[PDB]
């Protein structure tokens, strides 16, 4: 989904 | 005051 | 390093 | 001082200084070329159409140059097209104003970049990039989309 | 002056002043050409429609430029594939909320 | 300067756009999205993707 | 009805209302000044130039 740093 | 997914 | 204000 | 054929085609000079000085070639079905003199003027009046055919034409002036239509004017070239400018240039349309290129488009500018509208639609088909020293997104509800889920701020 | 005005030429036009030129028309302005099409000015370019503006181009679209600023009123749309967003400083900025990315 | 004004909408259609800002990009007016498939956004070394 | 002189140079009228009918000044090179009376028309041709 919403891979962050 | 986010509403990611 | 991110903010949420 | 004239000559005058029997179908009423005119060659005319007219010597009066005070009023009515230049020389007239004209016909009576409405084509005339007038040489004014008290006024430095040269007219071209045709009822129907007026036609320069040549190799190259070229028009110099020191000053205005202007073209007046009641329709279209239209511009077709084989090749490319140039205006330049020391001033400023005006693109005004009170309908539309539309730029369609089967290659590129490019818009390279020095300085700034303004650009304002009540709608902006963006629309790519394979790749939408911004790239700058910073940037800064705004707006009242702002909502980052994309595949299954979305980021709403 | 007359009804029709033409000029058909072989080879180039030509058309050089020392102050404006001044096209005014009542229906339609129509430019066509089979290569490039460049306006250059020096000092500035502006464009006004009362209308919606279209740009199309069936392959890259550049805009390179400083200090790029984009204004708008109902709506702005960023559609497409693959989309990115770069920059040293990157703020995201709602309504009483932001983000510094 | 360049100024692209309109007064009812603005659409631009194009296989790539690329925006390249020397100095500075803003973006304004409500209701803003983007969208897509992949987004990322960057800066020093932050990488987030959706 | 013209006027010619030796080089080729022309001032020409014709009276011929139906058909040609009209004014032309013409050299024997190319550059024609044509005023059409038939169809009201005017026409100027050059093989190489035309300066405004």
């Amino acid at each position: 989904g919403v891979m962050v740093n | 005051g986010i509403l990611v997914n | 390093g991110v903010t949420v204000s | 001082k004239s000559m005058r054929t029997r179908s009423g085609h005119t060659l005319e000079f007219k010597d009066d200084e005070g009023g009515d000085w230049g020389i007239t070639l004209r016909d009576i079905n409405g084509n005339v070329i007038h040489l004014n003199s008290k006024d430095k003027n040269i007219d071209i009046t045709a009822p129907e159409t007026i036609t320069l055919t040549a190799k190259n034409v070229c028009i110099n002036t020191e000053e205005n140059v202007q073209i007046t239509a009641k329709k279209n004017i239209d511009m077709t070239v084989e090749a490319d097209i140039n205006s330049s400018a020391k001033g400023n240039l005006l693109l005004q349309a009170d309908k539309d104003v539309l730029t369609a290129a089967k290659g590129n488009v490019g818009i390279e500018a020095k300085s700034d970049i303004n650009m304002v509208g009540k709608n902006i639609a963006v629309e790519g088909n394979s790749k939408i990039t911004l790239n700058g020293g910073q940037t800064q997104v705004a707006g009242q509800q702002t909502t980052i989309q994309g595949a299954a889920n979305k980021i709403e701020i």
